[PDB]
């Protein structure tokens, strides 16, 4: 009910530590735009 | 130099020998057949197996030996026996008595032989739609498991060449086999199993090598 | 030190001190134009099938014994180079395959995996048969066992003879690679296309067959992980069919 | 009882391991041929 | 990044990455040939002579004081270049020794490693004479002490005098290289033949004496293997004798 | 691959592999000569402010929630460059600012490090004001909270609002720096003066803000240590002041 792309990621192995190391942990992820980014017609924000 | 794929492959055997008889009661009896391929020939079976691709023409020659059966008339004087080497393409008639049409068909190449004289011996080319033989198939044949139409050979078909009502006699035949012009692809490990029949690979498991005494043992030094 | 890579829209990341093996030193490409030339026009896709498709992950545990998969037909379900298997009679390709691992420097362990040309198979039972359904599962992997197998039609899978009545430390005849877990997690194969005719069906018959097998199994303490993830990723090269018009 | 030469590995160290690693561990051995290898008398094999 | 070193009929195996220290920037050569010209004529064995030889390892545990051995007679029963040693009345050599250790990134410790020439050693009774034994046994090792020692004809051995009455501290002023398990395991020293003669009988002198120390000692946790392997390879250099014709 | 840097009569050692990032292109520069030729001449001190001060370490535990200091009266008891602060009416100066942790192999997290012009704060009572010791208190680091606070005259130091009323992952907009204990533990910050006029009276006026906060938190496990240390150091660039004859 959007019609856009869609990204995931799933374990291929799982994750594999030694004795004495922290079992959890974590991904980050940032975004940015590239250098041919386009806009139109200024409006006002929804958000103030 | 004796390494090389020539002097490896292209060596001469038996691959087969059977028995037939002028007069019989049992009509199979009369005639001798081998279908060619290189599968019920243990040691030439083996050494082919390190490849997957091969190509070679076939060269056949034929030892024949006759004998009067032991069965009662003695006191014969006859002429020397005569002998039909018939080869059979893929594609081609089958005979099923030796009385049959097609010991008789223009396009099966065929000798006849007198004994007495030295071995009789045909050359066969490279015959195949395909570009190779292949010693492996992992694949269905349209349904049989390993086995492509493209590896058919031919047959070979032997008689005797008398007339009507012969006397008894009872021959024997040595089909000896060598491929030239031998050309192999993409080489494979060497077969660790003993083989169990003629058109699988199967196989019961089989040990990696033998044992020793420990991992340190090393026989003492003359 | 890491390299992107894009094929079409999909993208996936490697490290750029990779090795790569190409198989028989053949790099992929087409029959060129005229072994057939009158009434024998091929065609080629190149619109989605020269993408990555990626499997599911198998799970390396203590005692893996190893996993098999046969090509084509892991790809039969997979979008357009699956459409063509049906759409076309006959075909022919190339392929790049990746196998990576997620581990760390507490773990240890050591893999072969090989690219096998026309693998055939024995069967459990000397004199028996094997099943279609016994020999590939698609895009899930067959497992290796650790013993001797039983059960009518079932392929005989004790991992010292591959399936194929040869010893396993033999193996490295074939286009091979080594994953060791202390100086590498990655392996890149080349394969090109291999057959004693040009073209042929893909329906009919295996091509080859991958082999992921661990000669070290995996070994771990306190808590660590207990297991290690396993990824195939697959790219088809110059496809081509017949033609249709 | 052979007349040919012998290899044999010793343990020099020891080996030593941080907390959290796999106490046990192996080796592999890898054999081939260098360029001067030279063959005579073709026979058959004694193992079919 | 790994070199392989063949000498005579012995390999070894080091890291191209090693680090040399030649002992007082001379490297070992023949006395050239006219120092004693008429009746001083010199021969060279140059056939198995020039082999790494290679003795049993020691074992560092937690508290290990240290480990010397006497050059020459470490090797009087290696070999050609012992049996040398016997019919030869004079002679004279140089040497390169490398020292390895076998050890993970969950130990920690370090190893001064240092050759010392004409390391006259006391004894433990201050009027008393040192024994020929309790000064080498071969090419097994002598071990240095934690305490002073006491018995009659013994080193006095403790380890922070080295048995000469200095500071150990202070030894780096002769030929050393630092092992830090941190960072490498390995070491390599090229000694040349030092002596206020041109040659000499090799039987009741000992030219250099090397000495294996720990600065900081041994430590592992939980179940660590515990213990680490130290591993000493020799090879003789330009050895040269009085001629028998 | 280790540099050493002397600053006077200090000496403090980096890595030659360091990255650094110069704030918006622009490196520290004294104004040239010509704003305001006649009457207002300036002097630089160039004496014993280009040197390295070092405060002290802060511990980053399981539950920090972060850090931050003003600049400049975090350094106005550091020596030479805080006793121009009292003699001087007017000044300006430039900073590069050295970010150091203490980790090991086994310990994980993930730091942002930014530095922040004009860091204006909000109180903790919305119709309230903040007090001067609540935003600073010199050499001795403020702490982010966790959760929301209270009381009067306080900054409003919920960590994911950075006091300021905006998203703490967007904090990137301004000159940063991430310390990944996977890859990296140092981070450089070279940043000029940034003002809407020439000079300034250095009191009652917090030029920038370095902040410190962990969006991965620190982890360890069976018996590592339980905290990781941070140090700061801050060398000033290019300072003047209005002459004084």
């Amino acid at each position: 009910y959007t019609s856009a792309g869609n990204v995931t990621c799933w374990y291929q192995t799982g994750i594999v530590v030694p004795a004495g190391t922290p079992t959890s942990c974590s991904i980050m992820c940032f975004v940015s735009a590239c250098n041919d980014f386009s806009v139109r017609l200024l409006k006002d924000t929804p958000f103030i | 130099s004796e390494s090389s794929i020539e002097n490896f492959l292209c060596r001469s055997a038996c691959v087969y020998m059977g028995e037939y008889h002028t007069t019989n009661t049992d009509t199979s009896k009369l005639f001798a057949s081998w279908t060619i391929n290189a599968r019920r020939m243990v040691q030439m079976r083996r050494k082919l197996e390190l490849f997957t691709y091969v190509r070679f023409d076939m060269e056949v020659t034929f030892v024949i030996t006759s004998k009067q059966d032991q069965g009662t008339q003695l006191g014969q004087d006859m002429p020397p026996l005569t002998h039909q080497i018939m080869y059979i393409p893929p594609g081609g008639p089958i005979p099923k008595s030796v009385t049959d049409y097609t010991w008789q068909t223009s396009t099966n190449p065929s000798i006849f032989w007198t004994e007495g004289n030295a071995p009789p011996r045909m050359s066969i080319p490279f015959i195949s739609i395909g570009n190779a033989y292949s010693n492996f198939y992992d694949g269905w044949s349209h349904g049989v498991y390993g086995y492509n139409t493209l590896n058919h050979m031919g047959q070979i078909y032997v008689r005797h060449v008398n007339g009507s009502s012969p006397l008894p006699m009872t021959s024997t035949v040595r089909m000896y086999f060598k491929p030239k012009h031998v050309k192999v692809w993409v080489p494979r490990p060497p077969r660790l199993c003993q083989y169990k029949n003629a058109s699988t690979v199967n196989f019961t498991p089989t040990n990696i090598t033998e044992k020793r005494q420990s991992i340190n043992y090393i026989p003492e030094t003359v | 030190r890491v390299r992107s890579i894009t094929l079409g829209n999909s993208t996936i990341t490697t490290q750029e001190s990779a090795n790569v093996v190409v198989a028989y030193g053949r790099w992929p490409e087409y029959l060129k134009d005229n072994e057939a030339t009158a009434e024998d026009q091929p065609t080629q896709p190149d619109v989605a099938t020269c993408r990555f498709y990626t499997l599911e992950s198998v799970t390396w545990e203590r005692d893996s014994p190893g996993w098999w998969w046969k090509f084509p037909d892991a790809l039969k379900d997979m979008g357009l180079f699956g459409q063509n298997m049906y759409y076309h009679y006959l075909g022919r390709a190339g392929y790049t395959i990746h196998v990576q691992c997620n581990a760390s420097k507490f773990h240890q362990g050591c893999l072969m995996v090989v690219c096998v040309p026309e693998a055939e198979m024995g069967c459990s039972q000397v004199d028996g048969t094997v099943n279609e359904h016994s020999l590939s599962e698609g895009e899930t992997a067959k497992k290796f066992a650790s013993t001797s197998t039983n059960g009518t039609n079932t392929v005989q899978s004790i991992v010292t003879n591959a399936g194929m009545g040869v010893g396993v430390g033999n193996l490295t005849i074939f286009p091979h690679q080594w994953i060791n877990l202390r100086t590498n997690n990655c392996a890149t194969i080349v394969m090109p296309y291999i057959n004693n005719v040009p073209m042929d069906n893909m329906f009919r018959h295996h091509n080859f067959t991958l082999m992921i097998i661990p000669f070290v199994p995996l070994d771990y303490s306190s808590d660590s992980s207990t297991y290690v993830p396993i990824t195939v990723t697959v790219a088809p090269m110059c496809a081509e069919y017949n033609g249709l018009r």
